[PDB]
């Protein structure tokens, strides 16, 4: 499924013209400030839920479990610990 | 587990060596050596430290040679193959108070005082644990605590009952630099000294780290420039399509 | 859009002084600095690391 | 004398007063309970370790920095 | 013809590091492969150097490690580098495997590099397990004891196999000397399998974040990906620097600075952090043999991803529901890791069982269901 | 899963009034959040192509469809590497998201599946 | 800029020679600079600071 240069396995290409300029002719950091702020904000906003939802759920579950475990091993939690074991 | 079973967590004290760019205070190290020598060394060994280790850290070559030369170490047998002793040298290790574990336990109601060369790394808390433990013997155990025979209450120790009694009291040591030898001062000095004993590369390691951080950061910045420079023809590519 | 002789717009990226020696020299200064730090970092690394093979402190103590 | 003694006393009477009182009340209860007969044949013998830890933890938070500043 | 193409030896190197045609749109998650190569090179360099100063005999092992720390010039650095890079090796390998699962790198035509990859991961685990025993501190000894006693669960022959592994009736000198020899060997085996999985990959080439063919638009490996890999090499070295020089013991267990003592049992025997999720899975099953099988199955089940993923599209970039499921799967795997080092106490016991069920149900139920439904949604949604 | 399976199951759903009433709106929102149209792709551009069946179906595409698909892949690859989204005419409109490939692959698979069945025929 | 390019950059042999010479100078000067800085931020704490008493 992959060939090599000259016969890479692409369907025939035709009709596309590609253009570019030398690295010495270009500003490598052109538009860096706009990208760093606006592009990153757009990219982050669109992915935020896929991180927030699972992280917040599993952090909540952990927090509840760790707090219960702590409470069960106090004096106040003696009776509930006895039942839990 | 109960909090008692874990032991109380020690406070975070502001040690001189805390801090990415901070060394130990060598004057505190020297004073801590003196506390080890006059208090702890009755029960605890420091087997991984040789006299040469103190030189240029806490003591001069001559002071350390003087400490070594006061002791006797086993020499090679004489010409009839009989045992002999020699005076100590800088290469020798600091000798421990007991010949073996059995002797150590017999002197300490069954408990075995650990070697202290690695103790700062071998316990959660490090210097803070050592300082907290030495200064954290309450006059009276919390009401309801039943100590096993030969145990002392100390909340920092897991379970609360430790075989080591309180040993630091105001003025048990007379510091050679005139510092007032309070319980707190001696615990701070000895904790610093034992931290040094566990990690004697500390000062050098952190200075080399500073050099590494600076060089690597600069190289990271330049590698970003060079990557972006080389990639700009790809990133800037434009297309015009005319469907055949 | 259709003519392939009309070059797409590269004005947002093009430097005016792209053919000058100063322009090239700057980029070679960055490449050079990076090579320089890499050489200094390699030398430090090699020296410190290989020194493990030289007599250790306990060997020098018995000399 | 040991600077810690004064700093610890000040912290107990001041910012850690609630915890000081809890520990005190606990001690009173436990000692009284030990005084009463058939304590040795009880199922549950209360201690004051928990209250002690809450107090000590509080004192340490209010003192650690101050103590090392005067050493 | 250029020499790099004409000469057969040069041409093999050329094919992998220079002319190798890569997709033009690989993101920074394609940098973990070369970071893993860097970890391997550091472990070989530091490990062979430690082997020049280490003594594998149980009477001297722990002390030889203290001699390295205290007397060998830069011994502290070489030891801390080796110990911390073992952790970084696992961070990079989990990132690399996470990328592969998210982007569908296990799908045809890349089943074979993925399957060899699963073996690489098993070899890494064994290598790191044996290396940790070599210190012969408390955790070294007790971790070896508990982990090797899992083999006792093998029916009929299990006990005999354990005594054979140990070379005696408990973990001792014979065990330590054999672990040294095998720890030295296993990284060479791992390097071979790493090379094999890249040769297998080279038939299809790298996948890319869009999941489509890159045969339409290729870029040479050098200079593009060479220079992109340098960025993360220096980012890695900065992380490495902060651990090795400023916090060299953060990732370790203090008990491993106590010499091994068969009498005294440490308060808690836990594996190194990178093994914790597998340990939680083992604990979840009450049966001894059950627990062992589940723990092995938790790794071997990666081999069925090419089958249970029913999607007609490679990778998750365009699959919102798959992305949510993947996020839950990852966070569950981290929670299993945390539960691997809590005490066996309520309510962590039941939590560990629910998380274990969720771990397996991702492969067996959820991914096949979600991938089936998304196929239908793509087709109906775009009609 | 085979394209055949996906197409047939979808057709079962589209037949059922109840099912279509609940599934078609979900499928349309799914496609909106999928966001492949914001890289100028058509849905069929995403189908895995590294199989014999798919390579055969791609060879059967009319040359114009084939050249346009090449361009859309190259254009999406350029948006991906730049971290940009399509704008204006590059965004695929819902009316442009045509199933140009589905008929070719359904014919390839129909033959492949018939061949498998007929390889297992038993003279009665 | 032309002159500088022509002498130090144009020939790779000269470029590499200049990079290595610069690395040598950097290495020596950086060592000295870090040493002085480290001594100032950790003043009074090191052995070299208390050695005179003994
Ligand atoms: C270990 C050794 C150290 C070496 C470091 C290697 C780490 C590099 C890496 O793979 O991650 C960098 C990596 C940047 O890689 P990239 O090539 O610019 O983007 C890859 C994705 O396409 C980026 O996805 P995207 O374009 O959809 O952009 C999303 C991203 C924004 O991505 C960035 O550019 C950052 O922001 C987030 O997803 C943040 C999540 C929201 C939380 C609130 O950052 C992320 O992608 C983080 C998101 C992961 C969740
Ligand atoms: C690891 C050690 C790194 C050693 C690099 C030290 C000097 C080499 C260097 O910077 O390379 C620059 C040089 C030249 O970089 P260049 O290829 O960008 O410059 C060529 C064009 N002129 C000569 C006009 C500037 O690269 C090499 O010679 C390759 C060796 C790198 C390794
Ligand atoms: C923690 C939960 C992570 C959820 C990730 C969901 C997607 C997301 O927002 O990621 C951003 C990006 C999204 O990238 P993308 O490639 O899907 O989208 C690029 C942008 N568009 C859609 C416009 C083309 O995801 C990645 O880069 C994911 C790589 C996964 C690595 C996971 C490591 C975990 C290790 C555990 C191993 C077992
Ligand atoms: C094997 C582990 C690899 C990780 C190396 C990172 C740091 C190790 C270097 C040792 C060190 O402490 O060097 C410091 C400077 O760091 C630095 O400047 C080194 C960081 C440079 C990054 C890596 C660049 C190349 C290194 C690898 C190449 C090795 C082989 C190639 C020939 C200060 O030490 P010092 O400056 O006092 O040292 C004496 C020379 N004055
Ligand atoms: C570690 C230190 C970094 C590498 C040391 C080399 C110094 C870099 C400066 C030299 C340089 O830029 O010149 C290029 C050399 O790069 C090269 O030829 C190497 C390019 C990058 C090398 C790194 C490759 C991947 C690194 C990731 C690690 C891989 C895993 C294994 C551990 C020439 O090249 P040019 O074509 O740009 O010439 C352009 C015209 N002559
Ligand atoms: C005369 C006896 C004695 C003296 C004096 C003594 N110790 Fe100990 N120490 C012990 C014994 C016994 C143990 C073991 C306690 C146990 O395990 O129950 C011990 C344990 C310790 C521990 C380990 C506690 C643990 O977590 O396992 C440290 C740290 C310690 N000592 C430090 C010191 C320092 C610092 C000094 C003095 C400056 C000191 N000791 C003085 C007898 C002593
Ligand atoms: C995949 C590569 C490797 C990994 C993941 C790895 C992992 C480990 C680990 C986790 C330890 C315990 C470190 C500690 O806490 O002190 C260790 C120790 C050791 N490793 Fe390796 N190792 C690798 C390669 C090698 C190689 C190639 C050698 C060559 C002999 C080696 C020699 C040693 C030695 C001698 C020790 C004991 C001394 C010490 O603890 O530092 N390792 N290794
Ligand atoms: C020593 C450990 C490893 C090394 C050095 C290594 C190295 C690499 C390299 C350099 C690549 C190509 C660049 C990249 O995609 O990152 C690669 C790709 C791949 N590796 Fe690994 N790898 C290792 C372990 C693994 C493991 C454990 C797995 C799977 C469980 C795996 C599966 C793959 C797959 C499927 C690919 C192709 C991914 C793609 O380009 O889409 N590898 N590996
Ligand atoms: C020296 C001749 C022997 C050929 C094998 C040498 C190494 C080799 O193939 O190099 C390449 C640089 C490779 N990277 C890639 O493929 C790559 C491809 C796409 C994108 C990126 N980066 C994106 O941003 C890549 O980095 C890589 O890191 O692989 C090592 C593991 C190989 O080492 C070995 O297997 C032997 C041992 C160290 C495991
Ligand atoms: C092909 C490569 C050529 C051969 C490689 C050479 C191998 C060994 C060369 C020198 C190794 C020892 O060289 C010696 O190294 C250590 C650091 O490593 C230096 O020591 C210097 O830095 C260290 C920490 O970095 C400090 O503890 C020390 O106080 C300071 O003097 C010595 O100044 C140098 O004399
Ligand atoms: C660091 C230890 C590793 C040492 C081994 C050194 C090389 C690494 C793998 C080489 C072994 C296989 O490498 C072998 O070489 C040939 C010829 O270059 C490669 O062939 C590849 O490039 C050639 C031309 O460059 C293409 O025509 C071909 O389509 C492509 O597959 C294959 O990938 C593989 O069959």
């Amino acid at each position: 499924y992959m060939g090599w240069w000259g016969h890479m396995g692409s369907p025939p290409q035709k009709g596309i013209a590609g253009y570019t300029i030398s690295p010495f002719a270009a500003r490598p950091f052109a538009g860096v400030v706009h990208a760093a702020i606006f592009n990153t904000f757009r990219r982050t906003k669109n992915q935020a839920l896929f991180v927030i939802l699972p992280v917040s759920f599993f952090y909540y579950v952990w927090t509840q479990a760790s707090e219960k475990n702590e409470w069960l091993y106090t004096k106040a939690g003696r009776h509930e610990l006895a039942k839990a074991l | 587990m109960t909090a008692a079973e874990h032991g109380l967590h020690p406070a975070e004290y502001p040690w001189p060596q805390n801090g990415m760019l901070s060394t130990f205070d060598h004057a505190s190290l020297r004073r801590g050596y003196q506390v080890y020598k006059e208090v702890c060394a009755a029960c605890h060994s420091l087997d991984r430290i040789a006299w040469r280790n103190l030189v240029g850290v806490t003591h001069t070559t001559d002071e350390a040679k003087a400490f070594a030369e006061e002791l006797e170490y086993d020499d090679e047998p004489d010409d009839e193959g009989n045992p002999r002793k020699r005076p100590g040298k800088l290469a020798d290790y600091i000798p421990g108070p007991y010949p073996n574990e059995q002797a150590a336990r017999a002197a300490n109601q069954g408990a075995l005082p650990p070697d202290l060369s690695l103790i700062a790394k071998a316990r959660h808390g490090g210097a803070d644990y050592i300082f907290a433990l030495l200064t954290g013997y309450p006059d009276e155990p919390p009401a309801g605590v039943v100590l096993a025979p030969g145990m002392n209450y100390n909340p920092y120790f897991p379970g609360g009952g430790i075989g080591m009694a309180r040993t630091l009291f105001d003025g048990v040591v007379e510091y050679e630099d005139g510092t007032p030898a309070t319980t707190s001062q001696m615990a701070k000095d000895v904790a610093a000294f034992l931290t040094w004993a566990a990690e004697p590369e500390h000062d050098e390691r952190k200075k080399l780290g500073l050099k590494a951080i600076i060089v690597i950061s600069a190289m990271l910045g330049l590698s970003v420039y060079i990557k972006k420079f080389k990639w700009s023809p790809i990133k800037n590519r434009k297309f015009i399509y005319n469907p055949p | 859009g259709k003519s392939t002789y009309k070059i797409p717009d590269f004005t947002p990226y093009l430097k005016k002084d792209r053919n000058t020696d100063a322009n090239r020299l700057f980029s070679y200064f960055m490449i050079g600095s990076f090579g320089m730090l890499s050489a200094a970092g390699a030398k430090a690394t090699v020296q410190d690391f290989l020194s493990n093979m030289s007599a250790s402190a306990d060997v020098l103590a018995m000399a | 004398p040991d600077p810690a003694i004064a700093l610890h006393e000040a912290a107990a009477e001041g910012p850690c007063h609630d915890f000081k009182h809890h520990f005190d009340e606990c001690v009173e209860r436990v000692t009284k309970a030990q005084e009463a007969e058939d304590y040795d044949h009880a199922e549950y013998k209360e201690d004051c370790v928990e209250e002690f830890f809450h107090l000590q933890h509080c004192i340490n938070d209010n003192t650690a920095d101050k103590l090392f500043r005067v050493l | 013809m250029a020499l790099r193409k004409k000469n057969s030896l040069l041409n093999m190197a050329n094919s992998y590091v220079l002319d190798s045609p890569q997709p033009s749109n690989l993101n920074y998650f394609w940098n973990f492969g070369s970071l893993l190569a860097l970890c391997l090179v550091i472990q070989l360099a530091t490990g062979i150097t430690l082997a020049m100063h280490y003594t594998s005999h149980a009477s001297l092992a722990f002390d030889s490690v203290e001699h390295i720390m205290r007397d060998v010039n830069f011994g502290w650095f070489i030891r801390y580098a080796h110990a911390n890079t073992a952790s970084f090796f696992f961070i990079c390998i989990y990132a690399h495997m996470g990328r592969n699962i998210y982007y569908g790198s296990y799908k045809t035509p890349r089943v074979l590099p993925w399957s060899i990859g699963v073996i690489i991961f098993l070899l890494l685990i064994i290598t790191a397990f044996m290396g940790y025993v070599l210190v012969f501190g408390q955790m070294s000894l007790w971790g070896a004891t508990v982990i090797c006693n899992l083999v006792s669960a093998i029916p009929w022959l299990g006990e005999d196999i354990v005594h054979f592994l140990w070379g005696g009736f408990s973990v001792g000198n014979p065990t330590l000397q054999r672990f040294f020899a095998l720890h030295y060997l296993m990284p060479f085996v791992l390097a071979v399998f790493a090379l094999l999985h890249l040769i297998a990959l080279h038939t299809a080439g790298s996948s890319n974040p869009l999941g489509i063919t890159s045969n339409v638009d290729k870029l040479s490996m050098h200079p593009y990906y060479s220079f992109k890999d340098l960025i993360t090499v220096f980012a890695f070295l900065l992380m490495f620097t902060l651990f090795v020089f400023f916090s060299p013991d953060k990732l370790g267990h203090p008990d491993n600075y106590i010499p091994a003592n068969p009498m005294v049992t440490p308060a808690s025997i836990v594996p190194e952090w990178y093994l914790l999720p597998f340990y939680a899975i083992l604990r979840a099953i009450p049966d001894k043999l059950g627990g062992v099988i589940a723990m092995v199955a938790a790794i071997l089940i990666l081999l069925i991803l090419p089958i249970v993923d029913r999607s007609i599209i490679r990778g998750n970039a365009f699959k919102p529901i798959s992305k949510l499921l993947f996020g839950f799967f990852i966070c569950n795997f981290l929670l299993l890791g945390v539960l691997g080092q809590v005490h066996i106490e309520p309510p962590f016991i039941v939590l560990g069982q629910i998380c274990t069920i969720f771990y397996f149900s991702y492969f067996l139920i959820l991914l096949p269901m979600v991938s089936t439904i998304e196929n239908i949604f793509f087709y109906i949604g775009s009609l | 899963a085979s394209i055949t399976s996906v197409v047939k199951t979808s057709e079962l759903i589209l037949k059922s009034p109840l099912l279509s009433k609940i599934v078609v709106p979900l499928a349309k929102t799914y496609v909106k959040f999928s966001g492949y149209r914001q890289l100028g792709f058509k849905m069929n551009d995403l189908i895995i192509e590294e199989t014999p069946n798919m390579q055969l179906a791609l060879r059967r595409l009319p040359p114009t469809e084939s050249y346009d698909r090449v361009y859309r892949l190259i254009r999406a690859t350029q948006f991906s590497l730049s971290h940009k989204l399509a704008t204006g005419n590059d965004i695929t409109k819902p009316e442009e998201d045509d199933h140009y490939l589905i008929p070719y692959i359904l014919d390839v698979e129909a033959e492949a599946f018939e061949k498998d069945a007929l390889d297992n025929l038993e003279v009665v | 800029a032309t002159t500088f390019y022509n002498v130090f950059v144009k020939r790779n042999s000269a470029f590499v020679a200049t990079i290595l010479a610069s690395a040598f100078v950097f290495d020596m000067t950086f060592e000295t600079a870090i040493d002085n800085f480290w001594d100032r931020i950790n003043a009074g704490k090191q052995w070299k600071d208390i050695r005179h008493k003994y």
